[PDB]
């Protein structure tokens, strides 16, 4: 009934007992308070206000304490009581939030069925320590052939995918994400991964399509989206990546593995900025305040890979900055790169060449070494790097009519060839098996014959010769992720084959 | 008593009351100065304690007695909304300055609404036609969309948005929308008239345009709830109605414009540039009262004016992540002679993929991206070197994309008295051939300055005849 | 309603014990408070613009800004040794090195 | 010595006040005597409301100041003194301030506990004496701290009731139940 | 279709205001005198609780 | 003095502002102790605010902190633990061990704070130091008593050459170590702390050679900077009062710059250019003066830094610049063309390269090399535009000699087992002086350029041209 | 201060007041942020090249920066009888004497 609903929300309101504090209201607006009284409160608690706004406390001071409402400031009142929780912010954290959308206070907001919880977390956890860390472990793979091969993941790490926006910025991370697919459905749940997204500052329609299309590839029974969009407070989307990194801490806790994209954080410091300039923190360059820095570097530091007494644990993370306004000698990109192990920078102007999405590979680079990508796909690649760098040279030396030798042109050649096969396509990745015979390919010089228009025609006529005769090469790439003597000589030939179309 | 207040201080048109109980006032109400010029009528955006409000001002403050009396109307700021609702302009303090006569209330509703839920989402994934070359192939509307505008409002920018208006407006849209923050409002009146002429708005009876401008005359925060106002129009023909909604926006820079003037004197510390430091927060609230909700989809049409045409500061730069679509019109392409003015590589959207709008379109699509660019590249080398003095395949590719760059203006209707060649529109079927013939050199024998100035293709071939005799 | 940087409550509650001024700020000084080596010290009535000023601590300064309500010294050396409450005598010499 | 710091700004003088008098064990004395003379300016209607507010030089408003002590002799001198202080650096539309806070800082030596037991509408006077009763005999109040219950009429406060006193607090009120419940309307 | 499921939601907005309704009610009446005596003696109650 | 109760005012972030007891306060630099439910947060007092109101950086989470929380004076300034027991320890900023192996047991402590030593001790450096990489070599060579500064950009690898001196110049060179890690990473930890284990430097069977301090980038901006302090501090220990040579390690220096410049404008001060502190000039200085030489050890920094955006004339790097007697540059460019050594071999300059410090021999050498490499730089410019044919037989000769030197500056490292996968190999000063002599006088022209790849000295390169012939 | 500028209708007399506003650039300025301010208001420009007036020609108008969006009658027939379609035809000139060489 109507009738026996309304019945229960009555009997669920009425009675209550001391409160540690009161304070009564006075300067508020803008969904940021001061509060006058309150002396009982030490920082992150949450206090109750009497409208039935949430907000926690983050400026303590002796004279009006300000405290950050999750809500609005339209039923806040000059005058009204505000009564101390008592209790620090939590989050649900369990198994019921996975096949599921949930906002940064981690309720569903498409209605979906209940979120189970087997705890409750707490925003701040020290990142681990150096004694439960351990070395860099199991390859992560996005399925972009030039991602992998040069600046290639692991789990434990970060690597920051920056570059201007609406490039192709959101297919990367889907990509990465549909990837997963290989392995989320293969056995071993320390093999399988339960991604978290994390989306600050960004339209619902936007949301909605993408979460859409994880439905169809049958990518949405794991994939857990945390949101704060636009319009909703800026201390929830403060909020938002510290609260998504404890729904990825209990996979690392537990043993299991899982990957956690921050898209974006520039948009979370500019949330962040609105906070802090009414709580009257004095900033510093381009009014962004200093202690920005500390906001993202304990945040990345909750994903690294543990030990095996805590389970070979590792939490992920692929931190992602849209440059509002194109720079990377800007304030926010310089503090984000000190504390990641990686650039992946993405181009504008190699999003019109025809590469979809586009990607530089020579503005990226990977300090987390060559051992975090498959060993049979390292060996492969292994010149790959050197071969992009000597075409790149060659061309700076080709650009005003200037006289070119046949020493040269056989790099250029090369080069012109490897970038047709390399170029991306929106919305597809693929499997590690079939990107190893390509570069191969590439790097013998088999795909160095062969016209740049008919590069395409021979991938794909090449990858398909293969499923039909070769399928116990593909089965040895899989199965041992490594390349024997026997192996090679047999791809090989099997590459000397098939040249023409 | 009723909540009467005396006026402190008046710091700018940013009017500061003081009540004189110590009952309870709130935030996005509305208080009324009976003054001896018309009314006045203030909105209380913040609270700074000791019974003192801070006000956002709606109409002009000057000539104001201080310590003159105020009261509290009880709530926020209605408008009256309804289905013959249209036909009429309206101003943020609800009154006509058309003179139209008495708008039909039915509902009246608050322009601060809470904006819908993330479980309503009827997403476009249905293309609408624009009637451009350039925009059908490069970067189409949906039904749904939100598509951007960006450049100046003088330089075709404006001229740009009459076409759309023109095509997207007198065939879809059941109840539809235009919204004007900082309007020029003689030219406000030639839309108005325009609109009568095609028969759009008959009277101030049945009609499927109604219209909001708020003058560029009008102080800054009064400015800033005209956008809100107009939402609240746009979002009952969303809700109660099934019926077509359009809405188009000359400029919603002129509310993120009038945000930076007022934020002073509220009792907020600017941020680097000049903008506010709550842009994000602010620009998020009419930004999610404009999304598309499963009891109707809502094509929007918005504008951004760029000042000193840096597109890098936050207030452009911070759309296009609520954007669907673009097609950013600037400055450059306008001297060269090619109207309309949008960059040909700097459009977007979210319809362009090779299934959506089909593998075809899109291979089309891709390699007038390349050609273009390419030649973009070249501009130092065929300057200070040559044509002859570049390689022979970037001489192709060079001549090719003069005549691809030149065959994207389309003289228009709106146009067509300056140029003297009479308005075309060139279909999205029709696109995807004229520019795939010319990428496959069976259009290219013919003159540079037969591309200018043409409709379609076969237009091309033609003017080609018409020049050479 | 405004706030001085000479509302320290160890020197307020002397003036409402009707006790005056002006007999341990003649040149005579005490710093109130000392922070990121700029004492600022209420006396210093008989000195000179950038004259030399010695600290209990140990330490020189300098007497750039002379305001009514406290002198921002600016400190030669050490912050760790200087606290409130010390006495900063009146060199009588401004800033003079040794000239032959 | 002060005992704790209250107050914002225009306590750096409440406090100052306090500990000077608070040497000789007369601190109810100056505090009662500084009602009086404060009286004394409201019950002058101009220029004891139209001289509370900087109008008129340091000097002048100095000498206002000696004419207020000249007519009350008895303030006691750690008043007659503080207002000395207050004319010198020219102020006196906060004196009514310090004036407030010193009360406070008085009865936390009294041992008072001043308390507001707000209401809808005026209780009975049963009802006040069971108030009183059984916030001693519970342990906010511990003893040895008298409570006063002040009664008020908040027609704001819509049904229901609120006890406040120190940093203890029970809010037994219908109107924040109505609020709660008021947004809580689904179906 | 989409009117018929908007009068499901609008039965019980239309029910929403008998709450507020049954509000002005309660207090125009001296049930507002004696139940405010009945939240005096409660907090008397609840005091020896704490 | 003895012990105080003060009580909390302002938590705004790191700084938390105290409200002690009147008549009675600690002093700027004390330690205060407030416990806390993850340690005991230790305050600095950094400024006196009037009125007995001291502010204060915290060096631990400011979670859940009451205002009016008690705290306790210690009566003095931050002291951790020196000793040889620091020797394997893993240290943090409050001076405690966090690896559990015991706290460090020593009669000795001392505090974070230190004047930098007098003129008198002054003793400047005059030997030169061998790295046994053959770039830093010939052309950057180390002194022993230097302040070398490890410049480079993103991708250079930085932590591996860093890792590579370890392995060299650490077990050869007498004396202990104290490596020390401001604004770290897990990553980077973890590799550094495995890679001196794998090299029996680390003994938990034994002392270590090695101390360490590790204070990483997840704990507050105080504690960042501070963190620095401590590792300085043992470094001074071993130099004064046991008299040991130190091979000092800091890592990255950037790290403090940047640390520095947040608890700037939260303690009040006002921003300088470029959005670094103000106090980047003095701090610095403090921080300098006190790495050197004495007349008891000799301290040689090897320090790294971070050049935000491949701009070393920003005011964090370009300052630093000058600090540091020995400076290298890494840069983007020499990684990708495929040469490992990163080491950019043009701009790297000693604070000592003249001729009768280096030897006369080893001096007109590298005045050769720099020259060669320079003039295939500005002979780019000719072949980029004109063609490469149009070119004189000179200019051909020292483009040729000029990619030789380029390939014969690749040298592998055994950290780069990884990296690369080829192994390192380490060559004497005097070899490399000798080796790029033959080179230049055009008597190994005969040899390819790839002949030139990885490899040691001259006998390699002439056995590695035979290898490629067949 | 421009919307006070404005041809009105008969009932408040038919009446105009013409604004001309009056931009003091350094060579031309346009893509900073006064210019701008004042391009957005007015329905167009006048743009006139400062190499080219200073070389005696007067007028000397660029046509690339110089539109107006209400022009369509504000002219005597006269002269745009004799002047037709030669606003086009220096549009295409510019253009022609660039590749003319």
């Amino acid at each position: 009934e109507v009738s026996s609903i309304l019945e229960e929300r009555i009997k669920g309101v009425s009675d209550e007992a001391n409160l540690n504090e009161t304070g009564r209201v006075l300067a508020v607006g803008d969904g940021i308070a001061r509060v006058f009284g309150l002396n009982n409160i030490q920082a992150e608690e949450l206090v109750e206000f009497s409208s039935g706004v949430k907000g926690m406390a983050l400026n303590l001071e002796p004279g009006q304490v300000g405290i950050v409402l999750f809500g609005s400031d339209r039923l806040v009142k000059e005058g009204e009581l505000v009564k101390r929780t008592g209790n620090i912010v939590d989050v649900p954290v369990g198994p019921g939030l996975l096949g599921r959308v949930v906002d940064a206070l981690g309720n569903p907001i498409d209605g979906k069925g209940p979120i189970d919880a087997a705890g409750r977390s707490r925003a701040q956890v020290k990142a681990p320590g150096i004694l439960p860390r351990r070395s860099v472990h199991e390859p992560v793979q996005t399925g972009l052939k030039a991602v992998d091969a040069l600046v290639p993941i692991g789990r434990g790490q970060r690597e920051l995918i920056i570059g201007d926006r609406q490039t192709g910025k959101t297919a990367v991370a889907l990509d990465t994400i549909l990837n997963q697919k290989r392995w989320n459905n293969g056995s071993d749940e320390s093999k399988k991964l339960y991604c978290v997204y994390v989306a600050v500052g960004q339209k619902r329609s936007t949301v909605a399509q993408l979460v859409q299309t994880l439905e169809q590839h049958d990518a949405m029974k794991y994939s857990i989206i945390v949101a704060a969009t636009a319009s909703e407070a800026a201390p929830l989307q403060y909020l938002a990546p510290f609260t998504a990194a404890s729904i990825g801490e209990w996979f690392r806790d537990n043993g299991k593995h899982a990957l956690i994209v921050y898209d974006d954080l520039s948009k979370q410091a500019v949330a962040y900025r609105q906070l802090s300039l009414l709580l009257r923190r004095p900033p510093g360059r381009e009014a962004y305040p200093g202690d920005v820095f500390y906001l993202h570097s304990r945040l990345l530091e909750r994903a690294a890979k543990l030990s095996e007494k805590e389970g070979s644990g590792s939490l992920t993370a692929l931190p992602v900055i849209e440059t509002q306004g194109g720079d990377v000698s800007a304030y926010i990109p310089t503090n984000v790169i000190s504390i990641t192990d990686g650039q992946i920078f993405l181009e504008a102007e190699l999003f019109y060449k025809g590469i979809r999405p586009a990607i530089n590979v020579g503005l990226s680079v990977s300090r987390v070494g060559s051992a975090a990508q498959v060993k049979a796909l390292k060996q492969v690649a292994g010149s790959l790097k050197l071969f992009l760098a000597q075409y790149r040279e060659v061309a700076a030396f080709a650009q005003f009519g200037s006289d070119l030798d046949a020493s040269t042109k056989q790099t250029l050649v090369r080069g012109e060839r490897l970038t047709q096969l390399l170029k991306q396509n929106q919305y597809s990745p693929l499997a590690t098996e079939e990107q190893v015979p390509l570069i191969y390919a590439g790097v013998n010089g088999h795909l160095d014959g062969i016209e740049l228009s008919r590069i395409g025609e021979f991938e794909s006529s090449f990858l398909s010769y293969l499923k039909s005769n070769h399928n116990e090469l593909l089965t040895e790439i899989r199965e041992k992720g490594e390349l024997s003597k026997e192996l090679l000589a047999s791809l090989k030939s099997a590459t000397e084959s098939f040249v023409a179309t | 008593t009723p909540i009467t207040g005396k006026v402190t201080a008046v710091i700018g048109a940013i009017v500061d009351v003081h009540f004189e109980q110590s009952e309870l006032p709130a935030i996005l109400n509305a208080l009324e100065i009976k003054t001896p010029q018309g009314k006045l009528v203030l909105e209380v955006a913040q609270h700074l304690g000791e019974n003192t409000v801070r006000t956002i001002a709606m109409d002009g403050t000057e000539g104001l007695v201080r310590g003159e009396k105020v009261l509290d109307t009880g709530g926020p700021i209605s408008v009256p909304v309804g289905r013959e609702t249209l036909g009429r302009i309206i101003n943020v303090i609800g009154e006509p300055i058309d003179e139209r006569g008495p708008i039909k209330s039915k509902l009246r509703k608050p322009i601060h609404a809470d904006p819908p839920s993330f479980a309503e989402q009827s997403t476009s994934a249905e293309i609408l036609e624009t009637g451009i070359k350039v925009v059908d192939l490069l970067a189409p509307y949906a039904r749904g969309g939100k598509i951007g505008l960006f450049g100046g409002a003088g330089v075709g920018k404006t001229v740009f948005i009459q076409e759309l208006i023109n095509n997207i407006a007198k065939a879809h849209g059941g109840f539809s929308v235009f919204t004007g923050v900082g309007e020029r409002t003689r030219e406000g009146n030639d839309l108005y008239r325009e609109m009568k002429e095609t028969g759009v708005i008959n009277l101030e009876g049945e009609s499927k345009v109604a219209l909001v401008f708020g003058q560029m005359n009008e102080p800054p925060g009064a400015r800033a709830r005209v956008a809100l106002t107009g939402l609240t129009i746009a979002e009952y023909f969303r809700d109660e109605e099934g019926q077509d909604v359009l809405l188009f926006i000359d400029n919603i820079f002129r509310f993120t414009q009038a945000g930076s003037e007022v934020s002073a004197l509220l009792g907020r510390i600017p941020s680097a540039v000049g903008y506010q430091p709550t842009l994000a927060t602010d620009m998020g609230l009419l930004q999610e009262r404009i999304t598309t909700t499963k009891k109707g989809s809502v094509t929007s049409v918005q504008a951004v004016y760029v000042p000193a045409d840096d597109l890098t500061d936050p207030a452009p730069a911070t759309t296009f992540a609520h954007l669907d679509a673009t097609t950013v019109l600037s400055r450059g392409i306008s001297e060269l002679g090619i109207y309309p003015a949008v960059d040909p590589l700097d459009s977007k959207s979210r319809l362009l993929d090779a299934a959506v709008v089909g593998q075809e379109h899109y291979d089309v699509a891709s390699k007038v991206q390349e050609t273009l660019q390419t030649y973009k590249s070249l501009q130092d080398i065929i300057a200070i070197l040559g044509m002859d003095e570049l390689s022979e395949q970037d001489k192709l590719t060079v001549e090719r994309a003069r005549k691809i760059q030149r065959f994207l203006s389309q003289p228009f209707a709106v146009a067509e008295v300056f140029t003297g060649i009479p308005g075309k529109l060139v279909r999205l079927k029709d696109t995807v051939a004229s520019f795939k013939a010319v990428l496959e050199g069976k259009y290219d024998n013919i003159p540079e300055h037969a591309f200018y100035m043409v409709g379609g293709i076969e237009d091309v071939v033609a003017k080609a005849e018409k020049l050479a005799a | 309603t405004k706030a001085q940087p000479t509302e320290v409550s160890s020197i307020l509650e002397e003036r409402i014990k009707g006790v005056s001024d002006e007999a341990n700020l003649n040149e005579t000084g005490r710093v109130l408070a000392v922070g990121d080596g700029i004492a600022r010290v209420f006396g210093l009535n008989n000195i000179q613009a950038e004259e030399l000023v010695e600290f209990s601590s140990g330490v020189k300064g300098m007497a750039l800004n002379l305001e009514p309500g406290q002198v921002g010294i600016v400190l030669f050396g050490s912050d760790r040794l200087v606290k409130e409450g010390e006495l900063v005598k009146r060199t009588g010499n401004i800033v003079d090195v040794p000239v032959g | 010595p002060p005992p704790v710091r209250l107050f914002g700004v225009e306590g750096t003088y409440a406090t100052a006040l306090y500990q000077a008098a608070a040497k000789n064990s007369s601190i109810d004395a100056a505090f009662q005597s500084l009602q009086k003379v404060e009286s004394t300016v409201k019950k002058n209607p101009k220029l004891g409301h139209l001289l509370l507010n900087p109008a008129l030089s340091l000097k002048d408003r100095n000498s206002v100041i000696d004419a207020i002590v000249e007519t009350h002799k008895n303030l006691d001198g750690y008043v007659v003194n503080l207002l000395k202080v207050l004319s010198e650096n020219n102020r006196l539309g906060c004196f009514e301030k310090i004036a407030s806070d010193f009360g406070v800082l008085n009865d936390a030596h009294n041992g008072l506990l001043k308390g507001t037991v707000t209401s809808a509408e005026p209780l009975d006077p049963k009802s006040f004496k069971r108030i009183e009763k059984a916030l001693s005999a519970s342990k906010l109040v511990g003893q040895g701290k008298s409570l006063k219950l002040e009664n008020v009429v908040k027609p704001e406060i819509k049904g229901g009731l609120i006890v406040e006193l120190g940093d203890k607090t029970v809010d037994l009120s219908i109107s924040t139940k109505i609020q709660k419940l008021n947004k809580v309307l689904e179906d | 279709v989409r009117y018929e499921a908007s009068l499901r939601q609008l039965e019980q907005r239309q029910l929403a205001k008998s709450v507020i309704s049954r509000v002005q009610s309660e207090l125009g009446n001296p049930k507002f005198q004696e139940k405010v005596l009945q939240q005096s003696i409660s907090e008397i109650e609840q005091l020896l609780s704490k």
